[PDB]
């Protein structure tokens, strides 16, 4: 697993400049000028961004610079945009003539209003309770920052069998959203007194609530 | 241009094989030798190897020597990457890229395949199942309920395209079986119950599988 | 009984300029002045000898080497020139007497997307002598480290290919090449003109 390191997470806010390091040894970007930076948006392909450590390709915009000292390369970022949001990638040739990367960097900007989760909790429904199964379905969707836990309880009490969850997920309103799902029998599902959603962000919970019909 | 074109996508099962092709145009083939890097999903950017197109000479990894190889075939100017015996580790996304000239001097990567997913698991093939979950009774939300489908995706429209706002579709769960599940709803004002017809329509193409399903206030 | 002209000028295949390929015609009458008069040869040089008066000369026997170049470098199949071909693929000698024959096959070696069967050798520690042929895939170390024949830098593949595709301009098009060497020995009588 040899990576060049690279800091996991930077950000800063829009009209700044960062930087992102990354740091090899003597064998490639102490050794060699072949240090390249990609920039990848998710789902897409990593696009080049600086090669040959401080030249750009033709299309990419002046803010990006490239700089290299001792066996640390760094790509720098002038008035930091929206669009600039993404992972970036250091990479460089080795004395040996093969390709290494970096870890990875993902770098957010700074300065959206924060906003609180909105929650929706359903119930199973008849068609699939006459299925012999029943599945409560959490939806917490446009909040930001993208990171809340996530608590079902029946009755009052905690249950740690068949709930699944999702990673937060970026909307195309720069916002975030998440699913859990709890699933269990009919018997199980009127049994305890009711089924609940309790998802912590902020610090602060937001309660969602559902009984049998 | 230059155009590097990959194999669409496969879904595979442990202790399968698979072919990622690549094929380049636009320029001399014989002119760059070819990078092989994959990403495992979440994770970062992993050198697998280089090739030479007109030697044919490789070089792989320590990471993925010996159960990976890399081939080409400049009569059609494709490159090949195989994987034989599939584990489920090898769930990742596979590029291509043009790297360095013959003699080894433009040494980066500027033009990049668009990427082929490559997903191994044990599930196979099974048609979803889609449950209406009924408006609430400050206004109301109705949903649509895809469970149990592999692989993905699943795409789900609402009132035949027509509706266009205020859905939101989440990203599917995967639970231990093996299989997928998602949920879309659509928020509509408060006392907005039998003004229209809510019919969500849900089409999984690798079963074979689209269901219209309406939603509606129950008893 | 001559000498089958017809499918070595007409072959199908012609050879890269690297793996030059030789036909040793001998024991034949031939006719070479329907063939002087080109109509179909871009190039019909001599040296030592000329085209005139030789249905009339003899030798013992006859070579004739044949490949394909791109346009740019048949004038350096010819005694006396210099560049990659002549330093690295096949050189003709000072005292050569002989002749040399191209014609375009742009309509048959090319391809659309590039036709990457024609190679050449682009790297090699020194030139070739006459007549010589090198047909080696040694990695060539262009560096002070060794290579142990794996390729990385300055350590090369030294075959390089052409990518003949039919929208290049004439110099950069397939031509092929025939090279007829005259046999001098102080010896028996072989092929004759008419
Ligand atoms: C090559 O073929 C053409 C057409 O068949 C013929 O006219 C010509 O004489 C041939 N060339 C030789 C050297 O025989
Ligand atoms: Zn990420």
């Amino acid at each position: 697993s040899y990576v060049l390191t690279q800091p996991a997470s930077v950000s800063g806010s829009p009209g700044q400049s960062i930087t992102i390091s990354c740091t090899g040894t003597s064998s490639d970007v102490g050794v060699y000028n072949y240090v390249s930076w990609y920039q990848q948006h998710p789902g897409k392909a990593p696009k080049l961004m600086i090669y040959d450590v401080s030249n750009r390709p033709s299309g990419v915009s002046n803010r990006f610079s490239g700089s290299k000292s001792g066996n640390t390369a760094s790509l720098t970022i002038s008035g930091l945009q929206a669009e600039d949001e993404a992972d970036y990638y250091c990479s460089s040739y080795t004395s040996s003539s093969t390709l290494v990367f970096g870890g990875g960097t993902k770098l957010t900007v700074l300065g959206q209003p924060k906003a609180a989760p909105s929650v929706t909790l359903f119930p199973p429904s008849s068609e699939e309770l006459q299925a012999n199964k029943a599945t409560l379905v959490c939806l917490i969707s446009d909040f930001y920052p993208g990171a809340v836990t996530v608590a079902w309880k029946a009755d009052s009490s905690p249950v740690k069998a068949g709930v699944e969850t999702t990673t937060p997920s970026k909307q195309s309103n720069n916002k975030y959203a998440a699913s859990s799902y709890l699933s269990l029998t009919p018997e199980q599902w009127k049994s305890h007194r009711s089924y609940s959603c309790q998802v912590t962000h902020e610090g602060s919970t937001v309660e969602k609530t559902v009984a049998p019909t | 241009e230059v155009q590097l074109v990959q194999s669409g996508a496969e879904v595979k099962k442990p202790g399968a094989s698979v072919k990622v092709s690549c094929k380049a145009s636009g320029y001399t083939f014989t002119g760059y030798y070819f990078h092989w890097v994959r990403q495992a999903p979440g994770q970062g950017l992993e050198w697998m190897g280089w090739i030479n197109p007109i030697s044919g000479g490789t070089k792989y990894a320590q990471k993925f020597q010996g159960w990976v190889t890399m081939t080409r075939a400049t009569s059609i100017s494709t490159v090949y990457m195989e994987v034989s015996r599939l584990r489920s580790d090898d769930t990742a996304v596979y590029y291509c890229a043009r790297g360095h000239t013959y003699n080894w001097n433009y040494a980066y990567c500027d033009y990049w395949g668009q990427g082929t997913l490559v997903t191994v698991s044990s599930a196979s093939t099974k048609g979803p199942s889609v449950f209406p979950l009924a408006p609430s009774s400050g206004t109301a939300a109705l949903g649509c309920l895809v469970k149990d489908y592999f692989p993905e995706p699943v795409t789900v429209s609402w009132n035949s395209g027509a509706l266009t706002s205020g859905v939101h579709t989440f990203p599917a769960v995967l639970q231990s079986s093996g299989l997928y599940s998602l949920s879309s709803v659509v928020t509509v004002p408060s006392s907005s119950l039998g003004t229209q017809t809510y019919i969500c329509n849900v089409n999984h193409k690798p079963s074979n599988t689209k269901v219209d399903k309406k939603v509606e206030p129950k008893s | 009984n001559l000498c089958p002209f017809g499918e070595v000028f007409n072959a199908t295949r012609f050879a890269s300029v690297y793996a030059w390929n030789r036909k040793r015609i001998s024991n034949c009458v031939a006719d070479y002045s329907v063939l002087y008069n080109s109509a179909s040869f871009s190039t019909f040089k001599c040296y030592g000898v000329s085209p005139t008066k030789l249905n009339d000369l003899c030798f013992t026997n006859v070579y004739a080497d044949s490949f394909v170049i791109r346009g740019d470098e048949v004038r350096q199949i010819a005694p006396g020139q210099t560049g990659k071909i002549a330093d690295y693929n096949y050189k003709l000698p000072d005292d050569f007497t002989g002749c040399v024959i191209a014609w375009n096959s742009n309509n048959l070696d090319s391809k659309v997307g590039g036709n990457y069967n024609y190679l050449y050798r682009l790297f090699r520690k020194s030139n070739l002598k006459p007549f010589e042929r090198d047909i080696s895939t040694e990695i060539y170390q262009a560096g002070s480290t060794p290579c142990n024949g794996v390729e990385g830098f300055n350590c090369y593949f030294p075959l390089q290919s052409y990518g003949f595709q039919p929208t290049n301009g004439v110099g950069y098009q397939p031509y092929r090449v025939v090279v007829l060497s005259f046999e001098l020995l102080h010896a028996p009588a072989t092929v004759c003109g008419p």
